[PDB]
């Protein structure tokens, strides 16, 4: 029994620990350090929970290894279930059959949700043929349903047998399902009040003729721009005036924004100045990089025009003392115990090498611990794994040969 | 009928001892003990299934034979764990974008394991009149089956009866039936005439042998990619004359919101019911340094996902200009961002003393034994330029040895054929003169 | 009257002359000279016709005008019938419809083949039929009878009720040749020309049909004809070919029902190509099922397309080390006149020995191909002169009118454009 | 009525003597003796049909009449030999790959002559009933796959049987009693709404000249006798690439099957590629094997520049925009530059076809101004001078007219002198 959800780099943390005073705990949900980044992330996260404004952009800055993606994934789980969240890489918007504006526009639209309350009754159960009156049977109770001449001609063409579970809805819906008994639940007469949270794909069902095809894949190219505004904003606007539906804001995350086309940066101007639009959490891992397509030098590889539309939150590298603590937190992931002297060698390696390498040293060493038939890892184990796998800084020294440079 | 020694068949996998140490020469693999243990850890990582999204790296000069070591990694895990290679040149596609290609590969690695008991009912079909009847329809099917081992009777549903009536079915015909409800039908499969003429055509076959009911245990493993592409498309066919010619199969990019969530939920329910068991895959990427930088920035974010399986990378060249940057250079043709977090495995050139050993293993694998002199001279030619030149020169030496009538290879044959086929180094020496 | 088949540049040679001792003849099957490349072509040719190994790559290198392509043409003509041979160009794999990788592995797919041994029952002979089945009072079987005669013997048996529709659709007359098949297909011949009688009274026709790897297309596509006649959409979906195709072909192989026959891939002008294709050739050859390919490169060291680095022989070291290079030497002065003579015999041209001497000097000063272009234009001038033999004055005037690149290089002093 | 005066419209032949000598002034073509004598062997090469796959490159200064000479070759070979002009920029296409256009150029160049004997049945249509539907198996009621349709003609009435697919195809179109409907063995539907001499049964031999490429496109997509294929006939595929085995092996095999019977006859074509120095290097790479092909027709090229940088290389430069490996395969032709005397003559020869009477003094002045800058300018100054002569009422062109016309329009070289003043 192995679920699809598995242990991973960002999968070990669940939720973002916060307090009423917005004071980040020392160790909360597997997160240690970055008190300023966690506090500011809690402020902008509260801004997401309030939903008083739209079209905001937050850019976090810092050195590689400060947990930029870990903060975004931490805020994603703390947003709560049944809420739209869209996190896309900078290369996902590129498409040959689709325009560069279509992917970003749909990225802004798909994050905004709509809550609609509809009350519909559902009568579902078994079927018993009696000669036209069908007796609906369920585990809890059984009732008799009389039928006229309207549904007889419809059931003669359709395939209906005794024992099959049928679901009929007062919406006048008809759904035929398998028996699922020899191979239902509840009551036959029930009044169901259900709140259906709907995404912004209403633009796609109104634009397209059928939503079944385009619901399972990206499908069609860029939709007409006038339909997204006049018709969609008109219907949603009237729904806000009537009070039937309530739009719920959402989060849109983009990682590695340092490399992007200038067209996207020019479109983000109107994207942020648009009436409705989700907040933007941006993560740039490079201080100064030339924007692709032109020759320029700007901070965070972004134009100076869009530079003032982002709220930058700086981060600090983790201290050597906190590395042992977060590694102790990572020890609980695989349920593998380490000796007290092993954290000194592992942290010592993590000082001169990247942190993720030390994250892989424990998991890689636990397998050799299994080969040693021991119940706990040893210093010789991690010292052997360090000889088996070496850091980039160590492998660079052995590249001084340059036998074939391919130059 | 014959394996024909496809590619290199001398690799049976690592085959290391239970103590954990690696032999100098084991299972046709000689040397690379540090790479042997390095690749011996990752196979235990895959068999443990504790982590998802791990990254492996093979760093070595061209000709060290790390791809064959990856084949040993694939043979050690067995046929249970799905393993497929991905070349760096297949990411670029006109219809499907590169991001959707790589995503489809990450969905290709992981797979599901379903244990199903196949019940095969096949034989001569004698259709009795249905007993149930009345607002009439069918609702009950009674079909007899007669074979030389015995006769049985099977009751079927009217839906399967329509599935049989879709094709041409007549009395006294052999039909195959599976628990999947698929039934292979052949009109007039039994051998009979009764019409006084043999021109009925169709298929004339004698009565088959064996029992009617066949109970088997078949465990099928289906990759999640075929499930996403199969469920995303209507996957219908031959039910309409216009639609089958209308659909061009553009293979458009799937959406992550609806499809990944739906497949994830239904697979979670199927594995929670105990019907299916999810198994991780292995991704072996070649020429990773030749991908575009967008495939890198999408690649690290893709592998950082919890649902991403373990991926193996290989660097065939040293420091080179990154694809698409045209300015910034990075070691191993990979940027410093993705070069981090990926484990590094050292692969070193073999000493000249293993040349004759590897050539001997390839010789005994091909099935031809060579003399000690041809092994010494051929080994000297191998260590003089490259191992691939001698390994590829092993076959024509046996060919010329067989043409002349000799049962074994002699130094005159290998040294004679070495002058006919020029190595890349000598061919590069004859060139550069700027002639003709 | 004539077959209307125009002779090309490489159409002059037919087959590849070889010996049991691997000693190349002076002139064998049209090939003259290049004894080293002839013996090497015999080694790789015998290795290909052996079929024991697959996945090996052989590269041939030579200067322009050394006859490197004609050797591969002789290998293709001498490869033998019923052997798949795929010939592609380095620029042909570039397409906007499909990716270069899918086109390359599509060529690798077209190279390999599968032979399946099947047996069916086919009736051969004339047709003598009297049809009473058309009129009927009610509905009935309307079987009738049938009478067929063959040189071996005659057979008389009733008509089929299921095939009477195909008999009414197709044209059936007295003495007409029609072959009924177990597949219930329509195959007939002309009976009016033969009768103004062949086959046996009862005979089974067992034919082994070579099945190309295109079965992947009909398996993936809904219809086999559309994507077989034209490219249509792109290739098959990933992971489908290995699973369904490798599983099915795994059920065909080792069971004795079918065998795998490797093919030959031929790429032209590989010197200019993108590095992605060069990287895909290595792993494509390292695959379990790969054809034995031969590639020809005329140019020397040249920068590879896609990068600014100049690789030796216009190919990176990774692909160069993966295959063996066979270098070809230019034609000797003694072999040049022999090539001119065999081209005179192939093109039915009669020239004087002095024309072979002067034209041989032209072959020493200029490339032989230019001389092959001079003789063709000189034969027509000989037709204008009405003589039955070409003269030195005619071919000299042809050399005066048509100027070689080396001769026309000195005429660029006009500076018409830059 | 009006030929639009393309300026290339007046030609007859190369004007070569029966012994092979090039006449000074023949068929309105004066000059380029080496070019015409060089093409006299080319027209015999194309007329001979024995050799194929040989390319001839034309080189010379701009305006030497190489295009008009190639047109004179196409007109000398006759209307039976197809001539397809093309430029290096035409091969670029979004739907078609770059190599497929050059690949099919050899198919559209080569001509074919097919004699198709067809039977036609015409007359007044009289129908009885349609084909009834049938239940699955069971033998039904028979009376299927037989269509009884009578035809009434002036010679007589004859009843004919037709297949169920034919009547099924005619059911979509409007069918009434007493209408003339043409029936052929090709399953074509020809009807006349609102409305027959000769016998009911007809047979005729239709000789059609079809290029190979037309058989390629028509072979890839059928005429749409079927329903779905007719829907594909209504919705046109933008383009599709044909496989090599279908484009070459199969069609060449069946063509060879038509050759041995003697009914169909194949004719070689002429492929004219102009401005080849702007063609990409990839079309040269494929053009190597395209020139080495046995069935490839003779190709003619034109180079308007002495030396150019090879497209896509950005570094290596080559004469005539062609690589040395490909330049060795083509046969170079050098064209002589025109003298002012033959310019003064060719201006008057051009004035003859134009239908404008020009005095000798104006011809001399046009020869002077043509020698000063370019001949093409004096060619373009012919019409405005005559129009001004018609406006002023003069019967013929005068030196003052060409002086005013030459004064109004600035020369290209003079404009080049006025250009680059570094103003605005
Ligand atoms: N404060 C933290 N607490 C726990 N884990 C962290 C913290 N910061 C980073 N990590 C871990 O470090 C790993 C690598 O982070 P990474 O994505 O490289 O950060 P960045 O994107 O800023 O370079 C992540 O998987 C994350 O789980
Ligand atoms: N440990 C080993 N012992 C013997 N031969 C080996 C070993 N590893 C690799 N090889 C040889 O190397 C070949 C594969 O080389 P490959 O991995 O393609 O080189 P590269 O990685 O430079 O492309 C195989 O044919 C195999 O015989
Ligand atoms: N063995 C041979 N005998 C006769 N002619 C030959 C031979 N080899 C090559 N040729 C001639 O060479 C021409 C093709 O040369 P090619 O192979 O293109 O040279 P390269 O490979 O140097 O470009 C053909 O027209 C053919 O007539
Ligand atoms: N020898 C000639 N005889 C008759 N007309 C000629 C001759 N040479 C050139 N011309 C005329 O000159 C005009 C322009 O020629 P052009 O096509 O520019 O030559 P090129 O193709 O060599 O550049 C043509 O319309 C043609 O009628």
């Amino acid at each position: 029994v192995t679920r699809i959800e598995r242990i991973g780099a960002h999968s070990h943390i669940r939720g973002l620990g916060l307090d009423d005073a917005l004071e980040p705990r020392q160790a909360s949900q597997g997160m240690v350090g970055q008190l300023a980044a966690r506090r500011a992330a809690g402020v902008v996260l509260e801004m997401i929970r309030e939903g008083k404004i739209a079209g905001r952009a937050v850019l976090i800055a810092g050195q590689p290894g400060t947990g930029k993606t870990a903060i975004a994934m931490g805020m994603a789980q703390a947003l709560g279930p049944d809420t739209p969240f869209t996190a896309i890489a900078g290369s996902e918007i590129f498409s040959l059959e689709m325009s560069k504006t279509e992917a970003l526009t749909q990225a802004f639209r798909r994050s905004i949700g709509v809550r609609i309350k509809e009350e519909t009754e559902i009568i579902e159960g078994e079927v018993v043929e009696i000669q036209g009156k069908l007796t609906l049977k369920t585990t809890e109770m059984e009732t008799i349903y009389d039928l006229g001449t309207k549904m007889i001609e419809s059931l003669t063409k359709d395939k209906v047998q005794a024992g099959d579970v049928i679901t009929i809805d007062k919406a006048t819906g008809k759904i035929s399902k398998l028996g699922r008994s020899f191979t239902p639940d509840g009551e036959l007469q029930k009044r169901k009040e259900v709140v259906h949270t709907v995404s912004l794909h209403e633009i796609d069902v109104i634009n397209s003729r059928t939503q079944g095809f385009l619901a399972l894949f990206s499908g069609d190219t860029g939709e007409i721009k006038s339909e997204v505004r006049e018709q969609i904003n008109a219907k949603v606007a009237e729904w806000r005036e009537e009070g039937k539906a309530e739009i719920i804001p959402g989060v849109l995350f983009i990682d590695e924004v340092h490399m992007l086309d200038i067209e996207s940066f020019s479109f983000l101007n109107r994207a942020l100045e648009s009436d409705m639009a989700p907040v933007l959490i941006m993560a740039t891992n490079r201080g100064i990089t030339r924007i692709r397509g032109t020759s320029y030098q700007s901070p965070h590889g972004i134009p100076i025009d869009l530079l003032d539309r982002l709220l930058i939150v700086s981060t600090t590298p983790y201290s050597e003392k906190d590395t042992k603590q977060i590694l102790r937190i990572r020890c609980e992931e695989e349920d593998v115990e380490m000796s007290e002297d092993a954290y000194t060698v592992l942290t010592r390696i993590g000082l001169e090498t990247s942190l993720r390498y030390a994250i892989q040293l424990i998991t890689a060493a636990s397998l050799v611990c299994r080969k040693r038939k021991g119940t706990e890892v040893q210093v010789d184990d991690i010292k052997r794994v360090y000889s088996l796998f070496l850091d980039e800084s160590r492998s660079t020294q052995y590249m001084k040969e340059y036998q074939d440079a391919f130059l | 009928k014959t394996q024909r020694i496809a590619s290199h068949s001398h690799v049976k996998g690592l085959g290391l001892d239970e103590s954990g140490l690696a032999k100098q020469a084991a299972s046709g693999l000689v040397g690379q003990e540090n790479a042997r243990e390095a690749c011996g850890v990752i196979v235990e990582l895959i068999k443990s299934k504790k982590m998802a999204g791990r990254a492996v790296l093979l760093a070595g000069p061209p000709g060290t034979g790390k791809t064959a070591l990856a084949l040993a990694i694939a043979q050690e895990l067995g046929s249970k764990v799905p393993f497929c290679p991905m070349v760096g040149s297949e990411v670029y596609s006109t219809e499907i974008k590169k991001t959707e290609v790589l995503m489809e590969n990450f969905r290709r690695a992981i797979g599901l394991r379903i244990k199903e008991t196949k019940e095969v009912y096949e034989g001569e079909v004698t259709e009795l009149t249905p007993c149930e009847t009345e607002g009439k329809t069918i609702s009950h099917v009674i079909i007899g089956l007669k074979t030389a081992k015995g006769t049985k009777q099977l009751k079927l549903d009217p839906s399967i009866f329509e599935s049989l009536q879709k094709e041409r079915v007549e009395a006294g015909d052999v039909i195959y039936i599976e628990a999947n409800s698929g039934a292979v039908k052949r009109q007039g499969r039994c051998d009979t005439y009764a019409t006084e003429f043999d021109l009925e055509a169709e298929e004339y076959v004698p009565l088959p042998k064996g029992d009617v009911h066949k109970k088997k245990e078949i465990i099928q493993d289906v990759t999640l990619h075929d499930l996403d592409v199969a469920n995303a498309r209507p996957q219908g066919g031959q039910d309409i004359l216009s639609m089958m010619g209308q659909l061009m199969k553009p293979k458009k990019t799937e959406i992550t919101d609806k499809l990944r969530g739906e497949i994830n939920k239904v697979v979670n329910k199927y594995i929670d019911q105990g019907i299916a068991e999810l198994v991780p895959g292995v991704l072996f990427v070649d020429e990773v340094h030749m991908l575009d930088i967008e495939c890198f920035t999408y690649l690290h974010r893709a592998l950082e996902s919890s649902i991403a399986p373990i991926v193996i990378f290989a660097s065939n060249r040293g420091n080179c200009v990154i694809r698409g940057t045209e300015d910034i250079t990075s070691p191993h043709g990979i940027p410093l961002d993705l070069l981090d977090r990926v484990m590094i495995i050292r692969t070193m050139l073999y000493t000249p003393q293993e040349m004759k050993q590897i050539i001997k293993i390839r010789a005994q694998t091909e099935g031809i034994n060579i003399s000690e002199e041809a092994l010494n001279h051929l080994g000297e030619i191998g260590t003089k330029t490259t191992l691939r030149y001698s390994v590829q020169l092993l076959t024509p030496a046996n060919l010329l040895a067989k043409i002349n009538g000799k049962d074994s290879i002699e130094k005159e044959h290998v040294e004679e054929i070495s002058e006919l086929f020029y190595d890349a180094k000598s061919s590069a020496k004859i060139l550069a003169d700027q002639q003709d």
